[PDB]
RNA sequence: CGCGACCUCAGAUCAGACGUGGCGACCCGCUGAAUUUAAGCAUAUUAGUCAGCGGAGGAGAAGAAACUAACCAGGAUUCCCUCAGUAACGGCGAGUGAACAGGGAAGAGCCCAGCGCCGAAUCCCCGCCCCGCGGCGGGGCGCGGGACAUGUGGCGUACGGAAGACCCGCUCCCCGGCGCCGCUCGUGGGGGGCCCAAGUCCUUCUGAUCGAGGCCCAGCCCGUGGACGGUGUGAGGCCGGUAGCGGCCCCCGGCGCGCCGGGCCCGGGUCUUCCCGGAGUCGGGUUGCUUGGGAAUGCAGCCCAAAGCGGGUGGUAAACUCCAUCUAAGGCUAAAUACCGGCACGAGACCGAUAGUCAACAAGUACCGUAAGGGAAAGUUGAAAAGAACUUUGAAGAGAGAGUUCAAGAGGGCGUGAAACCGUUAAGAGGUAAACGGGUGGGGUCCGCGCAGUCCGCCCGGAGGAUUCAACCCGGCGGCGGG
RNA sequence: CGGCGACGUCGGCUACCCACCCGACCCGUCUUGAAACACGGACCAAGGAGUCUAACACGUGCGCGAGUCGGGGGCUCGCACGAAAGCCGCCGUGGCGCAAUGAAGGUGAAGGCCGGCGCGCUCGCCGGCCGAGGUGGGAUCCCGAGGCCUCUCCAGUCCGCCGAGGGCGCACCACCGGCCCGUCUCGCCCGCCGCGCCGGGGAGGUGGAGCACGAGCGCACGUGUUAGGACCCGAAAGAUG
RNA sequence: CGACCUGGGUAUAGGGGCGAAAGACUAAUCGAACCAUCUAGUAGCUGGUUCCCUCCGAAGUUUCCCUCAGGAUAGCUGGC
RNA sequence: GCCCCGCGGACGCUACGCCGCGACGAGUAGGAGGGCCGCUGCGGUGAGCCUUGAAGCCUAGGGCGCGGGCCCGGGUGGAGCCGCCGCAGGUGCAGAUCUUGGUGGUAGUAGCAAAUAUUCAAACGAGAACUUUGAAGGCCGAAGUGGAGAAGGGUUCCAUG
RNA sequence: CGACUCUUAGCGGUGGAUCACUCGGCUCGUGCGUCGAUGAAGAACGCAGCUAGCUGCGAGAAUUAAUGUGAAUUGCAGGACACAUUGAUCAUCGACACUUCGAACGCACUUGCGGCCCCGGGUUCCUCCCGGGGCUACGCCUGUCUGAGCGUCGCU
């Protein structure tokens, strides 16, 4: 019975809840599993990144957020095509392909063009077999500079 | 302060392992010190009981300077039976009381081969720590 | 508790033509349980009154600038030194109570030259009033893991660590620090200030960008600054006895006007 | 009126394999209530829940848009925060109730059919020997069998693809062991085994001590070890352990190059010429269930039943016309997520034998019930059995001595040993049942080591002693003050 | 001022027993009314009933404050404590607050004075300043005529106390104006890339959980409601296998 | 000597059986068996609801309700 | 004339404390305050207590407090326990035809009454109304209190002790 | 004075509270995340010198081998056990073994009744009996063999 003045409530706990309670008492031991498995995953991928693929540019969808720009999926084949490099070796190399996405805009278009070419100007390449550098790159380059980047690949800032 | 998480502190825990713990586990545990003398001919603080080995006892109402030769290692009871450690019970008859390896001290090893590759294992490796520890 | 305690029975409640209370009585027939009351907080074998659950809100989240406030009042507590005794840490002989000392210190390795440092220094008549506080717990903690009971001693508060936890980490009673992470369970372990703490050079200059003056903020918490005094001379004597107070007050009335009997 | 070939079937203890059942905490597919709430009750709610049935795996399901959106656009699935108790549903009552955007955790993409080209290029089985065995393949040989043109393989899948020229770049893959690396990262990669500091020093307490004092030089000794457990009590140093990129010995793993062994052989841009898609399915009507989905959110039955500049979606039914967005009716897919079952561990401001699991113990046991099923009670001698020899009474149980023990005022259901109830002793009392509240009196048990009764500040007198009192001088230290 | 004090007595109201006088029916419960011929209670031990979560509301305490809050995530030797603590700031996304009103398209909270001029028309043109209006109360504060003195007089030097009156008036209350949104009634102007079935404005009433120099946010505790087994025990029933 | 009595074997199972019909019987249970689960079902009704002092201290009336053994509301109370 | 032959002059004020004055004091349901009332565990603190005796229990012993309760003495016992500042509850019983366990009065009471019946002697034996043997008197009376089986029971069968 | 009854105290019973203990629970967290026709889960019946339960095991039956370990197990007995011409016990477990039911598999649930092929005995090839061994369930896949069809055809 309402008592004299309040709100009128509707609590939603007519539908035998405590089974269906769920705790956190695992959430510090979950953290340090994912610490521990982002640290095993950057140490297997030593020289590669640590954090993934780079990332487009990202106009975010609705004219609360239009104005924003965020980290995307991928890249699109348009962009990828004026960098000029094939979108099979753009995925061996680590710039995360997204066939889906299409380009509205020469703009966009051209800021990630040049956002592809800066990252490619920046990407040291190992050869193959490491006595025999066929096409990759100079040793010196090799030994010097050869240092794993943690955090995301160039971020996207505002 | 103990680390290693896999090793546990819980005082149960403990105490059910020790007191169900098979025979040979029992017998590491009714480990028992040498006397100095023994300790500088040897370089080892400790060393599992056997059964035809001279012993002495430091503690309780049978302390003394006798040198009693062990005869039974009761593993079951975790208690040791000595040569003259002895009591007579209403019949006239004696009986051996019962005592703990560590209230007892090694006089005299019984020694044989297994023995004499031990106290070489335990001596080396303490010689090896010392050399790291330089 | 388990969620079937005092519930896996099947009991029902025996009707009321029976004379009997209309508890509900546990079915069957050849046992000494047969017949008996269940399911009853009142009921030996039941279940308990309300039984506690997991999901009981164990924990309490603290706004970060309370915490770091404090964080700010033990430490000015642990300048103080009426208050550093007050809790019984026994520094009599320790000249220049907020007690910094070199680097080699944080370069110690052992727990002999530890222990002299502390003989040096005159904290070992508060780690022997730990020696002598060890004692046994009184109750179920004992059957419960916490057999022996101690009391606290002082704090070393580094900013490397070069060998210097393990150098410590056996006197009993001291506890390590750490100043880039500071807390305060263990700076007021009772939720009493006061706690005797030693000081490195390198963590006692990095405390002033840790935390920050007044003229300047802190260097390495971005958003923080020292919280502001409501009172900046807390000496009441000096206030009262000061001739302005004095000069505006009036005359004191010490003539104790008792009950008179009437004649 | 035979002999073949195929098709469609059948039989076999034919040769070789595979499925079944269990568990079910989490997962997937169905099926699916009523108690309850609505202060009645029928729709609603409970609830797509319990019960029921099927199927799994270490996860499962889902998943690379017939998507969101309407922006300057985003871009598979899953999970967390928020959206949000909101849009919406609802006897618009009670109640119910999502999504997108945004921030994160994780991050990975792919393969057929069809359309076409290549002398079926393809696959299975059986013998020969060679190189191997240790989850059994490599290639060669067979004028050896079968599958298969009623379509196997290679290219190739909506992000387009193929073939000719023209130009450019000669660029370098996978699988098996040998050998030793890297000595194989949280430092060993994993499993197992065996070890590693320092008091039983002196004196005392005790039944026993782990108790209590002491141990020159700053000092018993070690401390990267002062967790814990045992040991006749409370132990850093008695023992096991604890700490340590501490040691030693076996077995297994992912691993880099010099081989050998086998295959595996051309990629990208320009133009030209071609090729392009999943049907009793979509969609429509109707019915039933479902959803927040409201003139149909999803699913299903029945009927009707497509198209190819088509189809679907664009949260109000319909027509016309623009635009946006995707490409259904085929398939695979790690991670982030779940885990009251199991194997093995660790911990706890939890419970302490009427509690905590039903179960600390010969517990799902004894016992009950025809059965489905129901289901307890029950821990503690002592440090050590040293568990009471022997004598004596009794037929014995049971006693009396004696003996062990620190203790039997611990004697095998034996720690402590309450209350109810009872026996005995002592004291008191007693015809209005006892008991009770106030107020006295009498008796008794104990207590006041009750029993000559204070203490102590000043000065007076006596009789003793002894430094030395004041005052100076020297040294030290404090407090206060100094333009 | 008196008496008496060790193997006999002094004190001990509190404690055990007994005696007598007065008073006194057995508790719990429901009830107008219980000693009740109302029910439960033979006795004793132990167990035994307003809890926890969520959401509101108000009060209180603390921190910050027009902001506040990391709760999710991430970064930190190798994780005894530590599953803690610390930190992030281009991790503040987001929530709540900072703006309301309307069913919705939508719209969306400052006035006065001084000058000139139309027609200073109940009112535009420009310019100048000031800055949330006014009235009545209003804690506190400010000025204050005049007083009160000193061994004593003459001319002033310093501060002290009382003080009639006056002044600025906090919070808050009452009222009166004003401003924003919805909706009526009346009426005339103005703007343009689109001269429109366009857009904007005024006066006077009315509806609003509004404004009118912010008070919130987070945490903690209490109390009260609620949904959950919901203070504990209790049906006759219903459903599935 | 009969629509007779009786053993064993078989068949029918819970809104079902079986009944020369009494709502009889269906394992001491029958006008819907037993067992487990939903389930600690719901109860405006009965009973109970555990330490001490101090201070303040009621109502049984108003209006509405498928309301009359109940609530909401206003009064009466306390606390800040 | 700055005091002095002197060198001196009680207690107090845990300010959340102490002191003064005046008025007042019923209480169910209920509300609120205080609790140096009580229970169990946690962080601190008491250089706390304890085998030269902890907890628990008993007490014609001594006391305090309005009370909740508490302290001390004596006995018993034989290993742990408490005070203060905070923190947290499965935190206080006379009731519930409460639950589990125990024990009373009743009460040495009701009762040991269906189917005709026993008696004498001996033996064994510590011990005989009841065992065994002998003698007598009786009963079942062949639709049996007899001799065998089926279901069911599961060793009850048989010797010895 | 008895007795009887009531109260209090001491002692002694009854009874098992209280306190102290704890090889047990409960709760949270972590890592793994594995059953079966090559016979599982579960059940039955056996097995020890003295052994009923519990536990362990399977006719090799409170266990064999092997490897680590290194002198016991223990209530009593027994005889082993040079510890190098090789080792008690315990742990590990990779070899071997693993009765009868049970998805349970020749049929059936009675320890009932079979069938086929080998081996040995009685035979003194000839099979009659006895013992032993290996097969003998259902569904399904690929291949093989044997077939059926007035199903569609070819050569007469
Ligand atoms: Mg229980
Ligand atoms: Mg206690
Ligand atoms: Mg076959
Ligand atoms: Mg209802
Ligand atoms: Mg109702
Ligand atoms: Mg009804
Ligand atoms: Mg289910
Ligand atoms: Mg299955
Ligand atoms: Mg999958
Ligand atoms: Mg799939
Ligand atoms: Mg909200
Ligand atoms: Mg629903
Ligand atoms: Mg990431
Ligand atoms: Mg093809
Ligand atoms: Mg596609
Ligand atoms: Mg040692
Ligand atoms: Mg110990
Ligand atoms: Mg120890
Ligand atoms: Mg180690
Ligand atoms: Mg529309
Ligand atoms: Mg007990
Ligand atoms: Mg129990
Ligand atoms: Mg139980
Ligand atoms: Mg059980
Ligand atoms: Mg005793
Ligand atoms: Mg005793
Ligand atoms: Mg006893
Ligand atoms: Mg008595
Ligand atoms: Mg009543
Ligand atoms: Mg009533
Ligand atoms: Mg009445
Ligand atoms: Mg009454
Ligand atoms: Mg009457
Ligand atoms: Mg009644
Ligand atoms: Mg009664
Ligand atoms: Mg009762
Ligand atoms: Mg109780
Ligand atoms: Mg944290
Ligand atoms: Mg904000
Ligand atoms: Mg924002
Ligand atoms: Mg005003
Ligand atoms: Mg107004
Ligand atoms: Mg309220
Ligand atoms: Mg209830
Ligand atoms: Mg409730
Ligand atoms: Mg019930
Ligand atoms: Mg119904
Ligand atoms: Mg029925
Ligand atoms: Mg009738
Ligand atoms: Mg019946
Ligand atoms: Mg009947
Ligand atoms: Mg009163
Ligand atoms: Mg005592
Ligand atoms: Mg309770
Ligand atoms: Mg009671
Ligand atoms: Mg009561
Ligand atoms: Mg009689
Ligand atoms: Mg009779
Ligand atoms: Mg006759
Ligand atoms: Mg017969
Ligand atoms: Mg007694
Ligand atoms: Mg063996
Ligand atoms: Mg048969
Ligand atoms: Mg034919």
């Amino acid at each position: 019975a309402p008592s004299r003045n309040g709100m009128v409530l509707k609590p939603h706990f007519h539908k035998d809840w405590q089974r269906r309670v769920a705790t956190w008492f695992n959430q510090p031991a979950r953290k340090i599993r994912r610490r521990k498995a982002r640290q095993a995953k950057a140490r297997r991928i030593a020289p590669r990144p640590a954090s993934g693929p780079i990332r487009p540019i990202v106009r975010c969808p609705t004219v609360r957020y239009h104005t924003k720009v965020r980290a995307g999926r991928g890249f699109s084949l348009e962009e990828l095509r004026v960098a000029g490099i094939h979108k099979k070796v753009a995925r061996t190399i680590g710039i995360s392909v997204d066939p889906r996405r299409r380009n509205k805009s020469t703009e966009s278009l051209q800021a990630n063009v040049q956002r592809l070419k800066e990252y490619r100007s920046k990407l040291i390449l190992f050869p193959r077999k490491p006595s025999a550098p066929k096409k990759g790159d100079s040793s010196a380059e090799e030994l010097k500079l050869a240092t794993q980047l943690t955090g995301p690949v160039m971020p996207v800032r505002n | 302060m103990k680390f290693n998480p896999f090793v546990t502190s819980d005082r149960s825990k403990n105490r059910k392992r020790h007191f169900n713990a098979p025979s040979h586990i029992r017998r590491k545990i009714m480990s028992s010190p040498l006397s100095k003398e023994l300790r500088q001919k040897y370089n080892v603080r400790s060393m599992p009981i056997r059964k035809d080995d001279e012993v002495q006892v430091v503690r309780g109402h049978y302390k003394g300077q006798q040198i009693g030769k062990v005869v039974q290692v009761y593993r079951k009871k975790y208690v040791i039976y000595i040569e003259r450690v002895q009591r007579e019970k209403a019949n006239g008859t004696t009986v051996h009381v019962g005592i703990h390896p560590s209230k007892v001290v090694i006089t005299r090893l019984k020694l044989d081969k297994d023995r004499k590759k031990i106290l070489e294992r335990k001596a080396k490796s303490r010689q090896v720590g010392k050399e790291k520890g330089k | 508790v388990s969620e079937l305690a005092g519930h896996q029975t099947s009991a029902e409640s025996w009707g009321t033509g029976r004379a009997v209370a209309r508890i509900p009585r546990v079915r069957g027939g050849g046992t000494h349980r047969s017949g008996q009351g269940a399911f009853g907080n009142m009921c030996r074998g039941g279940r308990m009154f309300a039984p506690t659950k997991t999901w009981r809100r164990w924990h309490r989240r603290v706004n970060t600038t309370q915490k770091r406030y404090a964080i700010c009042s033990a430490l000015a507590a642990s300048a103080l030194p009426a208050l550093v005794m007050s809790k019984g840490h026994r520094i009599e002989e320790v000249p220049e109570l907020p007690l910094v000392v070199e680097d080699k210190v944080e370069g110690y390795k052992k727990t002999k030259e530890a222990v002299l440092l502390l003989k040096k220094l005159k904290a070992w008549n508060d780690i022997k009033k730990v020696y002598a506080s060890q004692r046994m717990r009184a109750g179920k903690g004992k059957m419960r893991n916490r057999r022996r009971i101690q009391r606290r001693g002082p704090c070393i508060i580094y900013n490397e660590d070069n060998g210097i936890i393990k150098a410590f980490r056996n006197i009993p009673g001291i506890t390590l620090l750490n100043v880039s992470k500071l807390n305060i369970l263990k700076l007021a372990p009772g939720g009493h200030v006061g706690r005797f703490c030693i000081w490195t050079e390198s963590a006692f200059r990095k405390l002033d960008e840790l935390y920050g003056t007044w003229r300047k903020a802190a260097s390495l918490k971005s958003n923080y600054n020292l919280p502001m005094h409501k009172m900046i001379n807390t000496d009441l004597s000096r206030i009262l006895k000061s001739p302005e107070i004095q000069r505006a007050l009036r005359a004191p009335r010490k003539k104790i006007h008792r009950r008179v009997l009437k004649k």
